[PDB]
């Protein structure tokens, strides 16, 4: 149970530590680019006037992943940085990194520190105005930026923050969309706080030469996907409810959702290119709601998860996308007696049920049944809470299958100091991977598993796994422990660096980080038969639709456990899809139409639904009775949609009409 | 302490 | 550190 022979030898020269003289303030890290190993290091410092300790403002950067750092901070004339806006990266490999700098009180406007070639040149770039916001690059042109000012203007500049152009006076909020289109609110009188619900949705794809109202009365929007969502208020009412727009607001389409009130909140969970997940708070402080997922259109919802932990004003959610294997989604939810339970579904919000518990594990205090119970999930609650949860779960789309948390096995998530579990089928099976609250870390897409102890004091031992976390090893990497804070490796799980952050135990600390390379504990590069045939999504191996979720199957070809090799950065995921034939569970009930495994015509429209059926597009009014699941790619079988009903003569049929 | 790196409507 | 534009 640990085949790497002699890893220390392997791992010692690769050891890079950098102690970073000079700090004593709060630190911020930022990747610039893929595969640049570039990684910026911002400090900012503020010292009392009245302490002969003058204050701070530091810049280090890196360019092979963290093991050595230069500090630049001449680059940018010592000048304090505002630590509200850090350090703006630009998309992709642009290279684009943008610093805000603290100007005087007083001054006309603020100031910026541009860089387009990864750090390593920077320019200075007086402002016409206060930034109130971090820049925004355009997805499509990170030479494209936009912000908001102080005085609530929206400042638009097309040569990477150059010169720029104010192009409306009174905005609250500003997205770009595709193609350099902006999408941005605005209050007529007073304040954004003011015209809350009372403000005017606009659109400009010419940046600023020309304008589109698309939306009045407009508490707020979101972007998800091909989606465009509005929230608008009632007239002589203070509700509101969810609009949604495909063709960035030139037509827009009332939502088949609840309309809720002023402390009440919608939250777009997630959203793809076919569909999104809609939790909608529950009226009352209960600190829960329903998520919706909704058609291709984000039109028709159906109801797929009462009680969804979700607190106050939109505060933290335990909703996670397990993001290593398709549908598969984890989240809390809250039972009647005030405990929480973890559910996980493994089609796309289809069918939510409990987490399979470890073969081995023993039940939890909060388990009425010694012997039967199931694994709970601690994330972003459990974390605000105050439990001894270092970290949220962790899955890469590079590393299929696998899965890690901390959490409990009983009947509902406990209050104790937590394990670390491990999934790599994706959700369906799990094993308790390290007794005790860990860090982790995923490199080379599975093909190494990193993991620090958690701990009150100093560490100096790493762990490492090269069969997907069954067996592990530690490395003592450091003499003298650190006091750890965190762990920095480059977005995508592919390099074989990862740094441990922290500080030495003291006479005031210092911080430091040690890179780890393990180029060559993997010194053999993967071939061939060092992969395997895996079906995504099997239950029954027999059975002919087998691994069938949303239409159809995916074989992947996995790495094996006993297989100690390198996949590479340039690794690609091999999947080959098979397509099922339809059945009726690939298909959603369309409005109007419930069922009791058949989609029926409903027979009382009542709550939102009369709501849509009174106020929505007879389009949408007219049913097949059925419509088929978002992303579902079933081909043959059955077909059971059509145009058969119109339902408006329906509804208005119990009205008397003028 | 340090500083590595759902809408609301 | 903190410049002053006008
Ligand atoms: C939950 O997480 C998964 C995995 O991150 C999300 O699936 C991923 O969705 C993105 C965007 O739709 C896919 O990327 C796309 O790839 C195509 C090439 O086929 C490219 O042309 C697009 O521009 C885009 O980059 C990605 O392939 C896909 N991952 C898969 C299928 O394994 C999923 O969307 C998340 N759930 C929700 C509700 O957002
Ligand atoms: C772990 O970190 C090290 C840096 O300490 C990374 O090393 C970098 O590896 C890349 C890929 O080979 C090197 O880029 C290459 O440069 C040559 C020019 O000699 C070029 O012809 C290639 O096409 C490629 O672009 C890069 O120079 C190198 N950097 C250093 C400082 O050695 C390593 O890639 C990281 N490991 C992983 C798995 O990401
Ligand atoms: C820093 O100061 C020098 C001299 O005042 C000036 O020429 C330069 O443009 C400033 N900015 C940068 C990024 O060097």
């Amino acid at each position: 149970c640990g085949r790497v022979r002699d890893f220390v030898a392997k791992l010692a020269n690769n050891t890079h530590q950098h102690v970073f003289d000079d700090l004593r303030g709060s630190v911020s890290l930022s990747w610039v680019g893929d595969s640049t190993g570039v990684i910026l290091v911002l400090t900012t410092f503020h010292v009392p006037l009245v302490i002969m300790t003058f204050g701070q403002s530091k810049l280090y950067r890196s360019e092979d992943y963290g093991k050595n750092f230069k500090d630049i901070t001449d680059l940018i004339n010592n000048t304090f940085i505002r630590t509200e806006f850090g350090m703006a990266i630009g998309p992709e490999n642009s290279g684009k990194v943008v610093l805000t700098a603290e100007v005087s009180g007083g001054s006309r406007g603020g100031r910026i520190f541009r860089s387009s070639d990864f750090a390593k040149n920077f320019v200075q770039t007086d402002l016409p105005f206060h930034p109130l916001t971090q820049m925004m690059y355009s997805p499509q042109n990170s030479d494209y930026l936009l912000a908001l000012s102080t005085e609530n203007g929206l400042w638009v500049s097309k040569n990477f923050g150059g010169k720029w152009e104010e192009i409306h006076k009174a905005v609250c909020l500003a997205k770009w969309g595709s193609d350099n289109t902006i999408f941005f609110t605005t209050y007529a009188n007073g304040s954004c706080k003011a015209d809350l619900g009372a403000l005017e949705l606009w659109r400009t794809s010419d940046l600023g030469k020309s304008f589109k109202t698309i939306g009045v009365k407009i508490y707020s929007f979101g972007l998800g996907g091909r989606f465009l969502f509005a929230s608008v208020m009632a007239d002589k009412d203070t509700t509101r409810r969810i609009h949604v727009s495909t063709d960035q607001g030139d037509t827009w389409s009332m939502a088949q959702l609840p309309s809720v009130g002023q402390e009440q909140f919608y939250s777009i969970l997630a959203a793809n290119d076919d569909m999104v997940f809609m939790h909608v708070d529950e009226p009352g402080d209960t600190g829960f709601g329903t998520i919706f997922t909704s058609d291709d259109r984000g039109i028709v919802y159906s109801k797929s998860l009462d009680r969804h932990l979700y607190t106050t004003t939109g505060g933290e959610t335990d909703f996670t996308n397990v993001t290593s294997l398709r549908g598969v989604y984890i989240t809390s939810v809250l039972s009647e007696d005030n405990s929480i339970q973890t559910m996980i579904t493994f089609d796309q919000g289809g069918r939510w049920t409990h987490l399979r518990k470890p073969e081995n594990s023993e039940c939890d205090a909060t388990a009425k049944n010694k012997n039967e119970c199931s694994l709970h999930i601690h994330a972003s609650y459990s974390i605000s809470q105050k439990l001894n949860v270092p970290m949220a779960p962790l899955s890469e789309p590079n590393a299929v299958g696998i899965v890690i948390a901390h959490g409990s096995v009983g009947d509902a998530i406990s209050v104790m100091v937590p394990d670390v579990y491990i999934s790599d089928d994706g959700g369906y099976s799990w094993t308790k991977m390290l007794e005790g609250p860990h860090y982790y870390t995923i490199l080379d897409s599975g093909g190494i598993i990193v993991a620090i102890e958690h701990s009150s004091r100093p560490i100096n031992v790493i762990k490492f796994s090269t069969d997907e976390g069954q067996c592990w090893q530690t490395y003592t990497f450091t003499r003298d422990p650190i006091y750890f804070t965190g762990l920095a490796s480059e977005p995508g799980a592919r390099s074989m660096n990862i740094s441990i952050w922290g500080f030495t135990e003291s006479l005031t600390s210092q911080w430091v980080s040690y890179t780890i390379d393990f180029k060559d504990i993997l010194e053999r590069n993967c071939e061939e038969k060092d992969y395997t045939i895996w079906l995504a999504h099997s239950t029954d191996p027999e059975d002919y639709e087998d691994g069938c979720i949303l239409g159809y199957k995916e074989q992947f070809l996995r790495l094996r456990k006993s297989s100690m090799c390198q996949n590479g950065r340039d690794y690609v995921v091999t999947k080959q899809p098979s397509i099922c034939l339809c059945s009726l569970e690939d298909f959603l009930c369309d409005f109007g139409y419930y069922r009791p495994s058949k989609c029926v015509e409903q027979p009382e429209l009542k709550g939102h639904d009369l709501e849509f059926c009174l106020y929505g597009r007879e389009e949408h009014l007219t049913t097949n009775g059925y419509r088929k699941i978002p992303g579902d790619k079933c081909q043959g079988g059955v077909n059971p949609v059509r145009e058969v009903k119109d339902l408006k003569k329906k509804c208005t049929s119990n009205f008397l009409s003028p | 302490q340090l500083y590595e790196n759902p809408y609301i409507l």
